[PDB]
């Protein structure tokens, strides 16, 4: 699989997501964004089988956009994640299941907390301080378990992450061509200008 | 209230279904047609009016066969009659496909019966504009039936319907009384020709072609066949001399 | 007067189906067409009707297979449905059974098709009449279809406005034309004559006359324009 | 066919009104009055039963007040049976929202769907509208206490106080005169009853002819409580308003 | 008023189409009656053959529904046959599904529920008929059950249907007031037929040849109709008591 | 071909729904039935109206068991009742027993019936039912209850009431007599009086049908061995049991 | 599982063990396998235990309804026909194997039904993993014209064969007796040969033995 | 490959005197990989408690679903559902999916508010009522639970003694299962009240 | 199983063994494989029990209905109906059926419908696993127009051999005799037929 990480610090949620897309023998691209913004303060990253990942995300996106317009209001990150889980849970008993895993990072304006949700292709959802999909957890959870504090600043979060990506570059057979990083905070969503 | 006669499944207050009654008028208004049971078969005959000399003689055949052993003939709205036979043919095929044996005539009567009665049940459909005379030879011998737009049907010794029906009915009543012992198939054919010629005299104004068929155990082998050539001629002769 | 003409599922107290009778009235208002046959050929001849002096002449003859076709008088779209339905039956007979479809059977199929619309709520009946000609395994044939469902086999006939003329002529011409065997052109000239006892205030041009013929060693084919100057 | 019997329930009059809706509203005007009043710290729902015998069982009766949800209730005016259909589909809409989003359903969202349902009966399928008007009282945390109304046309609107059913012109006027925004809930309770005293066509207003309910975030904890008053509680409140 | 044309309520709370369907039942001008023996059930029906061209053997308002159930119909034949077929189908399907022969009273109940539906739904018309079912039920003994176009049904000690129904009924009411029991006290069905014909001749004031009647008989485990000859036997027996 | 996909019950300009009104008229014309609620039971009762004395009136149940603890009776068109009983028994299984493994409580089963009735008041191509039902039952968390269901679909609970012909008279008569300390035997006594006014023919156990929702009847269970299943609370009275009481 | 059915001269009796197992584990030591289809028609199941419950509930219900419609006591042969037609429809995917016995107005009856929808009639029958032990006993002792008390003794012995010799069964013996005259008699734990001995020790803990991080009171209200 | 063994987890319930107890581990796994220690598998609907082991997506879904149905139930019966009835509900709801089922092992516990009886029950994945007064177990260490329970349990434990027992039964079983542990929670249920405790355990 | 039907002068006789096996276990040693579908039309069942019972139950239904409407059906009609079920459902049935009956027009008739649903009318027919062992014996001993007692013997001896050799056949021998006279059931026990 590709790399899908996320971490919830004190005032925001950081999503790190691999840039490579490879089709068998060649690496087709080294600059791919594995996220969609679902609403101004809600970000979804994703990974899994080709086509399915994007189709699914863009469908979730349009649904949340529809909701926002209709109610002139932005759903809580908790609600978005329950909606997404339910969609994935329908997929599994469907004729052709969506094979997609996602992380949802949001800033909840009403409670002024950041929230991270991990949901796999079966509809298994869980709220966590840090998470990952596929093998990404295997390399990085050791380090997060050790270093994570709930009161970390965004800067600390980004350091702790830098360390995680280094561990992945070192021990992981695949060249995932770096990561794109985004931050979701009370003022919305922005992308870290460079992960050098 | 009034207008009990505008809709088809409706009972008037005297208990009646006026649209079926009106369909009978469409029948009374058709040409004459008849059935005669002989004592191993049956004979059908029908007056074909000749509108014009431009009709091709021989060639507008009004008697229809069902399966191999059943003849139908009908007076009234001709396309309705044809529609009814198409149904009859599906029914006989289904019955035979499942039960192997060609459909027994009573069984087949009730098939038409139920389908016709069915068109008096609903206002979204219109009753059949024909009386149908039919029959053939089953494993219990010969049977002749007649079937009205209401889905009433019974067995007959003879039967008639259309404009000529009263002169024909009177004439058939003769035969019954003046042949209590039964009538042979070949004699029943000639009588049928006579009876059509007699019933034609309601509207001599028009010229007509005669058509006859028979299903007889000995003569056609329990299969339904049209009468033609010499035998047809011989029965038209018998009809000419019986007029003078 | 006449609550009984509101649809096709209603019989009148005399026993009539008014909606059907009103459909037959569309035919009489249509432009005239004539059909006739010998033992070797069958011929349609048709008078086409234009709207303006600026307009086309609506075609009245439609080919249905190599051995069969028809002319229409009345609601044109309706002929288009029926002729198409027929093309399919001619086709189905060829593909499945490798058999040219007999004219008698096409007759019966059209009858059964029209009859459907006259027993069911919601269906109007067809508003067109048709003359069909064909050459099949028993030689030349001509049929007249009415939207009541009645089809009748004839040596000749006509339908549409003033057709009573062409029909009376055919009744008298009968024994002349019935024997125009192995002669396509004579039989056409005898059809064109017929169709003339039917024109009021206009005569046949190159633009308004169409003709079709079929028979032994001659597939159903249609002449118009220059092709018809020959006989006008 | 059967289009003769079809009184077309979905058409416009030449003025552009929908016959059947107008007529259902007429129907509703003869139903028991119902009232909703919203305070800054709660909501009151009050309604008048259709004159009820002395033998009727008033404890288990629930003709006009219904729980949709732990946080939303309705007062009905019109056909009870029609309403219970609607109530029930709404209870389910709430559950579906709750199950999809793990969040209780916002009041408007519910009201809108239920009104969208009534609207459909008004535009397709030839059935008769639902002869019901609804007052909805609810709490959510996007707009706190809320009060809405809907009728057979599918239209809905929000209110600080409102009535449906009998004598609403009269009752609307009287609230308009006495409502103030700072209003506390026990003020609203009192106002609700004054209004029905004046409004009722029956010469007295007694406990056995009322249904009554409140929605309080009161008292200590931020949670919301729904109370449907029993006969004895309503009698007490009537003494305490010296309306008895 | 279209409340006259379809099965909806008049302002009096009435279904005129149902009323008019009852009226149609009498169109044949046939009377019928049924009675119960010790272990049989008999039905009797007039048989009229106005036309000389009809095959008489085909003219019947009595049906063998199943091995055990007989039905006689008061009303026009097309509707009779439609109801016959239906009941045949139902009785056979019941057996297949539940493993035993469909009982008279249950079949009556079912056929009545079908009628009830035509009274409630608009595109269906009621049938113009009255069905009288008879059997010897294995649980209930000889039984008679009657159904009409209202959707109504009840069991009977004995019963009669048709134009002259009233005459026949009062005649029978009287007989049982005397006899004090609900059945003909007779072992043999041949004499319960005799009773039935007799008590009918007296009520209609009219005499019968062998071609004027139809008879049906339900014994335990068979329902059958009689031929002109087994009837003739009965008419001779009656005549031996002048 | 069901063309009739439109309502046959519509609003008149005055706000009436004629067909529901007319159904109520059919009910009013029907034979009197009634029900009354005691503390340890409920009784429902009506008059058998033998159409011939040749008919066997035992074969006409006007009073029907719906579940072991719930019974019904009606005024109006009996056929409409017969098929509502079939329908109600079935819905008690499909929409309750098959799910929760216990029979529905009285009020819920009444909703279901009411609902069926409403549907015939609004759906395409049908008329409403021409009956009113009184339904009586017992369930563990609500105890004894008595409901009336009308053609409109509306229902309401009662301490006692009556429907059909003599109902205004009888409702008056029941108001005099009903108290909240009535024991079941006493309510039966009253039911019999209240019926007796409304009837001038023979009045006894053969012309009267009557059932109770009472104590559980283990003698009517059919099996023994499960101490947790006690009999049905519902029971029709015998021709005898009735006459017995026509002494008091 | 061991279940059997034995006719006697005035009726019929069925019996069953009380063990139910998931693989080699015993999930329930006292499971009741005797199911009622209607008061005088009972049923015992083997196979998938969710399928035998489901299908006895369902047919029980259709029977009750059909009984109410017909105003007749329900017949065994109806339970039989309804069961078999449903099992057949599902081609054996409903893993229900049953012995159904009862009394109706036509007399007393005993049938078995296999998952695919075949049925047997007999005077004595067994099914389940314990089937062959039980049948050995029935084949050894059954005689015609058993009295009731002999039939119970016999059916009880047959199940014991299964309990002892089969690992699929059992613990106790349940019995239902359906006699033509009477109410059906259901004897839960008619026989209980298998009581656990007192343990060598009590394992009640001293309180406070367990480590804890949090207490909350929980909201029912 | 086995859906009942991907996420892991256990639930056990037993009865005491006028009380019942019910408990679960807290581990959400994904095979070898521990994912969460805050996956409670015990839910409640009024005073009825439902433990669910098995595939976690389905645990979640079923809970969402029984919350939905017990909501509609309360709204119509105007009273909270009792355990005997809920059990039937669970059972019928699972058997609706007979040929495509939810991969779970439910357990019901509660006290009937009318009768006062302690009640517990369990089921297979297609919904056969495994009904037992003493105790019920479910999950990836159901074997080890059966063992602890059969030894430890004795009937009629007072609430504070029942707690000690069920706690021990759970912990020592989870410790012999790779795929359970990571914390644990125990509900003790009496007629009028309920106390919920988190247990200290090993984290490996 | 072993089953046969044989036409003789006065009508026709059907016989069968009475054993039902599931592998080597004899599930039922007193099976009735002679099954009535009309008064005087019966069949012999072989193949799957579920399939043949279910089919027979349907045929009986169809002929009950035939009878209600058209009177008594021909033995040929009954074979048509079996055939139609067997041919049209060949992909999920394992049923090998012999049909036999008597009427006055035709005396005894025997039709056999093997797997696949072909139908075959014959003077006699044999089937079931046990039949293979007696093709020789039967072809050698059947003659047309035997008496009843001759025919009961021909059957008794044919099936005693089929039983002797086939493990999936055994128990009692049942017969059903079909003639103008009515319907006679017969039974023969081991101590009789083993000894032949
Ligand atoms: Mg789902
Ligand atoms: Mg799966
Ligand atoms: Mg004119
Ligand atoms: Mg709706
Ligand atoms: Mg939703
Ligand atoms: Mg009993
Ligand atoms: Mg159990
Ligand atoms: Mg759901
Ligand atoms: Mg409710
Ligand atoms: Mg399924
Ligand atoms: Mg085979
Ligand atoms: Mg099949
Ligand atoms: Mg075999």
């Amino acid at each position: 699989m590709d790399i899908i990480l996320g971490i919830r610090v004190q005032d925001s949620v950081i999503l790190a997501s691999s840039k490579a897309v490879t089709r068998g023998i060649s690496v087709l691209k080294d600059s791919d964004d594995k996220t969609r913004q679902l609403s101004p303060h809600t970000l979804m990253s994703f990974a899994g089988e080709a086509g399915d990942t994007v189709q699914f995300a863009e469908y979730i996106q349009a649904n949340i956009q529809l909701y926002s317009i209709r109610e002139d209001y932005e759903l809580s990150p908790q609600a978005v994640s329950s909606f997404v889980r339910q969609e994935l849970a329908k997929s599994i008993r469907s004729r052709r299941p969506y094979q997609v895993n996602v992380l949802i990072g949001g800033y909840d304006k009403k409670k002024n907390k950041p929230e991270l949700y991990q949901i796999d292709y079966l509809g298994t959802k869980v709220e966590l301080p840090y998470g990952a999909h596929g093998y990404s957890g295997f390399y990085t959870f050791s380090l997060l378990d050790h270093h994570y504090r709930p009161d970390m600043t965004t800067e600390e979060g980004l350091d702790l992450l830098k360390l995680c990506v280094q561990e992945l570059e070192k021990r992981m057979p695949m060249d995932f061509k770096g990561v794109i990083v985004k931050i979701v905070d009370k003022d919305g969503i922005r992308q870290v200008d460079d992960f050098q | 209230g009034t207008g009990y006669d505008l809709s088809n499944s409706v009972f008037s207050p005297d208990g009646r279904n006026f649209q079926v009654e009106y369909a009978v008028k469409a029948v009374e208004n058709g040409t004459t047609s008849i059935g005669i049971k002989c004592n191993d078969g049956v004979v059908f005959a029908v007056e074909k009016l000749i509108t014009s000399k431009l009709l091709v003689p021989q060639k507008n055949v009004k008697i229809q066969v069902v399966d191999r052993h059943i003849g139908c003939v009908y007076s009234g709205l001709i396309p309705d009659g044809r529609h009814l036979v198409n149904r009859g043919r599906e029914e006989a095929a289904s019955f035979k496909k499942l039960y192997k044996t060609p459909i027994p005539i009573p069984a087949f009567a009730d098939r038409l019966g139920q389908y016709v009665q069915a068109h008096t049940l609903y206002n979204s459909v219109r009753p059949f504009g024909v009386s149908t005379i039919f029959g053939g030879v089953d494993k219990n011998g010969a049977h002749l039936y007649m079937l009205e737009p209401s889905g009433s049907y019974w067995g007959y010794k003879g039967a008639a319907t259309g404009k000529g029906r009263q002169s024909a009915k009177a004439e058939l009543e003769k035969l019954v009384d003046h042949h209590p012992e039964g009538l042979s198939a070949r004699e029943a054919v000639k009588q049928a020709a006579k009876i059509i010629y007699l019933a034609h005299e309601d509207n001599k104004e028009k010229d007509f072609e005669l058509e006859i068929s028979w299903c007889s155990l000995s003569e056609t082998n329990g299969l339904h066949k049209f009468v033609k050539g010499d035998l047809l001629q011989e029965a038209i002769d018998f009809a000419q001399k019986e007029i003078n | 007067r006449n609550n009984y003409d509101g649809d096709t599922v209603t019989f009148s107290p005399t026993g009539r189906l008014f909606q059907v009778e009103y459909a037959l009235e569309a035919i009489k208002q249509g432009s005239v067409t004539v059909g006739l046959r010998s033992n070797t050929h069958a011929v349609l001849v048709a008078l086409k009707r234009n709207a303006d002096e600026l307009s086309s002449y609506q075609k009245k003859i439609i080919k249905c297979d190599e051995h069969m076709g028809l002319s229409l008088a009345g609601l044109a779209p309706d002929a288009r449905v029926l002729s198409n339905y027929l093309r399919q039956q001619c086709n189905y007979s060829s593909l499945v059974f490798n058999r040219k479809l007999a004219v008698e059977r096409a007759g019966h199929l059209l009858c059964d098709k029209a009859q459907k619309n006259t027993q069911s709520y919601g269906g109007r009946p067809y508003g067109v009449g048709l003359l069909i000609i064909g050459y099949d395994k028993s030689g030349a044939h001509l049929l007249e279809f009415q939207p009541s469902g009645n089809v009748t086999e004839l040596y000749g006939t006509a339908i549409g406005a003033r057709s009573q003329g062409a029909k009376t002529y055919l009744e008298r011409t009968l024994d002349t034309f019935i024997k125009i065997d192995g002669n396509p052109d004579e039989l056409i000239k005898a059809g064109v004559e017929a169709i003339s006892q039917s024109l009021r205030d206009e005569s046949l041009t190159v633009d308004n006359l169409s003709i079709a013929i079929v028979g032994k060693d001659t597939p159903f084919t249609i002449y118009d324009g220059e092709a018809v100057a020959k006989y006008i | 066919g059967s289009r003769r019997y079809d009184s077309r329930t979905t058409i416009f009059s030449p003025e552009g009104r929908l016959y059947q809706v107008e007529y259902a509203l007429e129907s509703i005007s003869h139903a028991g009055t119902a009232i909703g009043i919203m305070a800054s710290d709660g909501i009151v729902l009050a309604a008048e039963r259709k004159v009820t015998s002395t033998l009727l069982e008033q404890d288990t009766s629930t003709e006009k007040l219904y729980k949709l949800n732990d946080k939303i209730a309705v007062a009905v005016a019109g056909l009870t049976a029609d309403a219970e259909i609607l109530i029930n589909t709404a209870r389910i809409h709430a559950q579906n929202y709750l199950k999809t989003y793990n969040e209780d359903i916002p009041v408007e969202i519910l009201v809108r769907r239920l009104s969208d349902i009534k609207q459909g009966y008004t535009q397709h399928g030839g059935l008769r509208p639902f002869g019901v008007s609804f007052i909805y009282a609810g709490y959510d945390d996007r707009y706190g206490y809320q009060l809405y109304t809907s009728n057979p046309s599918g239209n809905y609107t929000g209110w600080k106080a409102i009535s449906v059913g009998a004598n609403t012109s009269a009752a609307q006027t009287l609230l308009q005169m006495d409502y103030k925004d700072d209003m506390k809930v026990d003020d609203a309770i009192e106002l609700a009853l004054k209004t029905l005293s004046k409004t009722t066509d029956s010469s007295a207003l007694t406990y056995d002819r009322l249904e009554f309910a409140t929605i309080r975030k009161g008292a200590n904890d931020g949670e919301v409580y729904q109370k449907i008053f029993k006969p004895q509680e309503i009698k007490d409140i009537l003494v305490k308003t010296g309306i008895t | 008023g279209y409340d006259r044309h379809i099965t909806i309520f008049s302002p009096e709370g009435r279904l005129y189409q149902v009323e008019y369907a009852f009226k149609a039942t009498n169109q044949t001008n046939i009377n019928s009656l049924a009675v119960r023996g010790k272990d049989c059930t008999v039905v009797i029906s007039q048989k009229k053959v106005p036309d000389k061209l009809l095959d008489p053997t085909t003219v019947s308002y009595i049906f063998c529904i199943s091995r055990t159930i007989g039905m006689v119909v008061n009303g026009p034949i097309p509707d009779a046959r439609n109801a016959a077929l239906r009941a045949k189908a139902e009785a056979a399907e019941f057996r297949y599904k539940y493993g035993y022969d469909m009982p008279c009273d249950v079949l009556a109940k079912r056929m009545a529920n079908l009628s009830q539906i035509y009274t409630q739904r608009a595109y269906m018309r009621p049938l113009g008929v009255i069905l009288t079912f008879v059997s010897v039920d294995e649980e209930l003994g000889p039984s008679i059950y009657k159904t009409d176009p209202a959707g109504y049904y009840v069991g009977y000690k004995a019963t009669a249907t048709g134009p002259k129904q009233q005459e026949i009924t009062t005649n029978l009411e009287n007989h049982f007031k005397k006899s004090k029991i609900d059945h003909i006290n007779e072992e043999s069905w041949e004499k319960v037929v005799e009773f039935a014909i007799t008590h009918m001749i007296d009520a209609l004031g009219t005499e019968f040849s062998k071609n004027d009647l139809e008879v049906g008989v339900a014994t335990k485990d068979k329902f059958f109709t009689l031929s002109a000859e087994n009837i003739e036997e009965r008419l001779v027996a009656i005549a031996e008591q002048d | 071909t069901d063309r009739y996909s439109f309502s046959l019950t519509t609003f008149s300009p005055s706000g009436k729904l004629g067909q529901i009104d007319y159904a109520l008229t059919a009910v009013k014309q029907g034979v009197t039935s009634l029900g009354i609620k005691a503390t340890n039971g409920v009784v429902i009762a009506t008059e058998k109206k033998s159409s011939s004395p040749l008919a066997m009136s035992e074969t006409l149940s006007k009073v029907s068991l719906l579940t072991p603890d719930i019974g019904a009776v009606y005024s109006g068109m009996g056929p409409d009742y017969r098929v509502l009983v079939d329908k109600s028994r079935k819905v008690a299984h499909t929409s309750y027993k098959r799910i929760y493994g216990e029979y529905p409580p009285t009020k819920l089963l009444v909703s279901e019936v009411a609902k069926i009735m409403q549907e015939a008041t609004q759906s395409g191509g049908v008329r409403p039912f021409g009956v009113s039902l009184l339904i009586a039952g017992h369930d563990e968390f609500n105890g004894f209850s008595l409901y009336q269901v009308d053609p409109s679909g509306s229902y309401f609970p009662w301490k006692a009431t009556a429907i059909g012909k003599g109902s205004v008279a009888a409702k008056t008569f029941l108001e005099k007599r009903w108290n909240d300390e009535l024991e079941l035997e006493d309510a039966i006594h009253i039911a019999l009086l209240t019926l007796k006014e409304s009837v001038e023919g023979e009045f006894n156990g053969d012309t009267i049908e009557l059932a109770i929702i009472g104590d559980e009847n283990p003698d009517l269970l059919g099996y023994t061995g499960i101490p947790t299943d006690k009999g049905p609370r519902f029971r029709k009275l015998t021709s005898q049991e009735i006459n017995d009481r026509l002494e008091a | 599982t061991t279940i059997v059915g034995v006719k006697f001269n005035n009726g019929v009796v069925i019996a069953a063990d009380t063990r139910s197992t998931q693989g080699p584990i015993v999930a329930d030591k006292n499971c009741a396998k005797l199911h009622r289809i209607s008061p005088k028609i009972w049923c015992a199941g083997a196979g998938t235990a969710a399928d035998t419950e489901a299908v006895t509930q369902l047919i029980g219900s259709n029977i009750e309804l059909h009984s109410l419609y017909t105003s007749r006591e329900p017949r065994v042969v109806s339970a039989l026909q309804m069961l078999k037609q449903h099992l057949f429809k599902y081609q054996g995917h409903i893993g229900a194997y049953l012995i159904v016995a009862g009394v109706d107005p036509t007399g007393s009856h005993l049938f078995s039904i296999h998952a695919h929808g075949s049925t047997d009639v007999g005077y004595y029958l067994s099914l389940g993993s314990g089937s062959l032990a039980a049948m050995a006993v029935l084949e050894s002792h059954w005689k015609q014209d058993l009295t009731k008390e002999e039939a119970i003794k016999l059916a009880s012995d047959a199940i014991q064969a299964g309990i002892w010799n089969d690992l699929g069964s059992g613990s106790n013996v349940d019995v239902c007796v359906m006699e033509i005259g009477k109410d059906a008699e259901y004897l839960r734990n008619y026989l209980t040969p298998n009581v656990r001995e007192e343990k060598q020790k009590s394992y009640k803990f001293p309180r406070g033995t367990t480590a804890v991080l949090k207490e909350s009171i929980v909201n029912i209200c | 490959s086995d859906p009942s063994s991907i996420n892991g987890g256990i639930v056990v319930a037993m009865t005491g005197k006028d009380c019942v107890a019910i408990a679960c581990d807290l581990r959400l796994g994904s095979q070898s990989l521990g994912v969460s220690n805050k996956f409670e598998k015990i839910f409640h609907y009024g005073h009825v408690f439902l433990g669910i082991t098995g595939l976690a997506t389905d645990v979640t879904t079923l809970n969402e679903m029984f919350r939905y149905k017990t909501n509609l139930y309360k709204l119509k019966e105007e009273r909270a559902i009792e355990p005997e009835t809920f059990t039937q509900l669970v059972s019928s709801s699972l058997y609706e999916r007979r040929f495509g089922p939810y991969f779970v092992g439910p357990v019901v516990a509660g006290i009937n508010s009318k009768s006062g009886k302690p009640f517990i029950a369990g089921f297979d994945l297609i919904g056969c009522i495994d009904e037992a007064k003493d105790f019920i177990v479910s999950g990836t260490a159901s074997d080890q639970l059966f063992g602890m329970c059969e030894s430890l349990y004795e009937p009629n434990l007072e609430p504070e003694d029942l707690f000690e027992t069920i706690s021990q039964a759970l912990l020592n079983a989870a410790d012999r299962d790779a795929l359970s542990g990571w914390g644990a929670v125990v509900y003790i249920i009496k007629k009028d009240e309920v106390v919920k405790r988190y247990l200290k355990m090993r984290q490996d | 199983t072993s089953i046969m039907a044989v036409t003789f002068k006065d009508g026709v006789i059907l016989g069968a063994d009475s054993r039902t096996t599931t592998g080597a276990y004899i599930a039922n040693r007193v099976t009735d494989k002679l099954t009535r579908v009309h008064d005087k039309i019966w069949c012999c069942r072989s193949g799957s029990a579920a399939d043949t019972q279910a089919i027979a139950d349907i045929v009986q239904y169809h002929l009950e209905l035939y009878t209600s409407q058209y009177g008594t059906p021909s033995t040929e009609t009954a074979a048509s109906v079996f055939k139609e079920l067997c041919y049209e459902n060949k992909d999920n049935l394992t049923a090998g059926i012999i049909v036999a009956g008597y009427d006055d027009k035709n005396k005894g008739e025997v039709y056999t419908i093997p797997l696949g649903g072909s139908v075959h009318k014959l003077p006699y027919a044999i089937a079931g696993s046990g039949s293979t062992f007696i093709y020789g014996y039967c072809d050698k001993n059947f003659r047309e127009n035997m008496s009843k007692e001759e025919t009961v013997d021909f059957i008794k001896h044919s099936l005693s051999q089929a039983i002797k050799w086939d493990g999936s056949s055994g128990g009692v021998i049942r017969m059903v005799v079909l003639t103008a006279a009515g319907v006679e059931r017969l039974i023969f026990y081991p101590d009789e037929y083993e000894q032949l």
